[PDB]
């Protein structure tokens, strides 16, 4: 177990740790969270109570440091920090858990969710796709563009996603036109798998990522990266069995934990209709047919 | 973005662009098998690009035998036309190849798209506009040529004949569409109308009678009427 303190609370704030989240009253004695598992990432995230607009937060891994969170006046924020001094962290989680101050990580031991959130994020791949190597941990918040997006602007806060874009000349080799758009193999195996993300597991480590922003930021574009990605696989006629069982499994869960009120905005109806009733793989996603055939029969 | 009555004029700008209907790339006769089912014979078709401003018509004729040992033809002859057009810009000089083009079927957006991507700077575009461009085989000359086809094959035409020599492209364009519609709404009186005087002749080098502009105006109030007659009758009102 790691635990991840808090130097103070000034501001009432809605503080999220992956799917959980709690209220901390303005000025409350609040000093961390604990018991946090150690072995997979982790987000902490907050919505200050006077500014519903933007949720921001802080992807992290306990095993590359001691992090640590701050209010910063002046910029108006909780601000993750990097503790060096193993000794003077120790002492303050110590003291803070003796006093009962902090809050412990929820986990029920039958429930997966996070895991099968999680399994293919890699903190070393979110750094470089939110890139800011002064620091072992990584800030996204509600309005940070993607690279794709501002394309169509400040290039230090971007969002780094892997650009997917199915009428273009790296989608479409010439001569295979019509057959490389309607069946999207080439583009996935050769062009993405094989050159760009070199395994499965980086590529769903990826959409993974881009659905966890989405969700716990509604992060537009990253919205967009996750439907982009599920896409390519669903119009793609060829693709590795061991694949689609884990995309299965991995919309299942991510369809699972999204909060109802938001399928409106968070799902894009064009694209599951495609991947669950039309695309090739149409009768390969039975578990997430179920899911949301039961849950958002509206949204089909 | 789409074009509609608001800008109809850009068509008559000096922006090379081409219209590109493609109605008429797939055609079949439909039949009863001996078992009683039935079956498809395709025909020969083409793809019809038109400069709207200029009368140049790029007519390429689509020979059944492309259809030869293919499933879904309805959707290829789509892919075909966008490889052919996409073969038409290229083989034009720089200076001449369009800077948009207009398909009258937003179906044919995504092929010619996909096919133009070495074309960037080539606007596609779709149109509202209920354009009907898919009587051009109801023209004889064009449908003589396409129909005895051996081979694919591009001819060249200019639709408006010489009309461009006392008439504005505005208005040659009102009077393609015009005789246009009404071939598709009643080709028989269309045809009837265009040909009832047999002392006013079609030249070799062009596909529409040789109208004076006073016998034009008459011809033109005739198709009118035509069409506001069938109008009438579609509808009971």
């Amino acid at each position: 177990m790691n635990t991840v303190p808090f130097t103070s609370a000034p501001i009432e704030v809605t503080i999220g740790i992956d799917q959980y989240s709690f209220n901390v009253k303005e000025n409350q004695p609040f000093h961390g969270i604990k018991d946090i598992p150690i072995g997979h990432v982790h987000v902490i995230h907050f919505q200050h109570a006077d500014n519903s607009s933007m949720r921001y937060g802080y992807w992290f891994d306990c095993r590359m440091g001691n992090f640590y969170i701050q209010y910063d006046p002046k910029d108006g924020l909780y601000k993750m920090m990097e503790e060096r001094d193993g000794a003077k962290f120790e002492n303050i989680v110590h003291n803070f858990k003796e006093r009962q101050m902090m809050v412990s990580y929820p986990k029920i031991d039958e429930d997966d969710t996070w895991y099968n959130l999680t399994e293919f994020v890699q903190m070393d791949k979110i750094r470089k796709i939110v890139r800011k190597d002064e620091n072992q941990f990584s800030y996204v918040d509600s309005s940070m563009t993607t690279v794709q997006e501002n394309e169509l602007s400040d290039p230090a806060h971007s969002l780094n996603y892997t650009v997917i874009n199915f009428k273009s000349r790296e989608a479409i080799r010439p001569g295979h036109e019509m057959e490389d758009f309607l069946d999207k193999s080439y583009y996935l195996n050769t062009v993405m798998l094989q050159g760009i993300f070199k395994n499965s597991s980086n590529y769903f480590g990826e959409l993974q990522f881009a659905f966890l922003n989405a969700m716990f930021f509604g992060n537009y574009g990253s919205s967009l990266q996750w439907h982009a990605m599920i896409e390519l696989i669903c119009s793609s006629a060829t693709v590795p069995k061991h694949m689609l069982d884990k995309l299965d499994e991995i919309l299942y869960y991510q369809i699972k934990t999204l909060p109802e009120q938001y399928s409106d905005i968070l799902l894009n109806e064009r694209v599951w209709n495609i991947c669950l009733y039309s695309s090739f793989q149409k009768n390969s996603l039975h578990n997430t047919e179920k899911i949301m055939e039961n849950k958002y029969p509206e949204l089909l | 973005g789409a074009m509609n009555s608001s800008n109809y004029a850009e068509l008559f700008n000096n922006d090379i662009k081409l219209f590109v209907d493609d109605t008429n790339v797939y055609r079949v006769t439909v039949h009863k098998t001996f078992e009683g089912n039935v079956a498809t014979k395709a025909i020969n078709g083409c793809i019809f690009t038109l400069n709207p401003k200029t009368g140049h018509l790029f007519l390429k004729i689509i020979h059944t035998s492309v259809w030869a040992g293919q499933k879904r033809l309805s959707q290829l002859a789509k892919w075909k036309t966008a490889e052919e057009v996409s073969a038409l810009v290229r083989s034009l000089p720089k200076e001449e190849q369009p800077k948009q083009i207009i398909v009258t079927r937003k179906a044919m957006l995504d092929p010619l798209e996909v096919h133009m991507l070495d074309f960037p700077n080539i606007a596609i575009r779709p149109t509202e506009l209920r354009l009907p461009f898919s009587a051009a085989m109801s023209i004889d000359k064009l449908s003589d040529v396409v129909m005895k086809a051996t081979e694919p094959q591009m001819v060249l035409f200019n639709i408006y004949d010489d009309w461009l020599d006392r008439i504005s492209s505005y208005t040659a364009f009102s009077r393609l569409t015009l005789l246009l519609r009404a071939l598709k709404t009643n080709e028989e009186s269309a045809k009837m109308i265009l040909l009832s005087d047999p002392t006013i002749t079609i030249k070799s080098y062009h596909l529409w009678p040789s109208f004076t502009d006073e016998q034009w105006i008459t011809i033109e109030s005739q198709m009118r009427d035509l069409i506001l007659t069938e109008y009438g009758r579609k509808y009971n009102v």
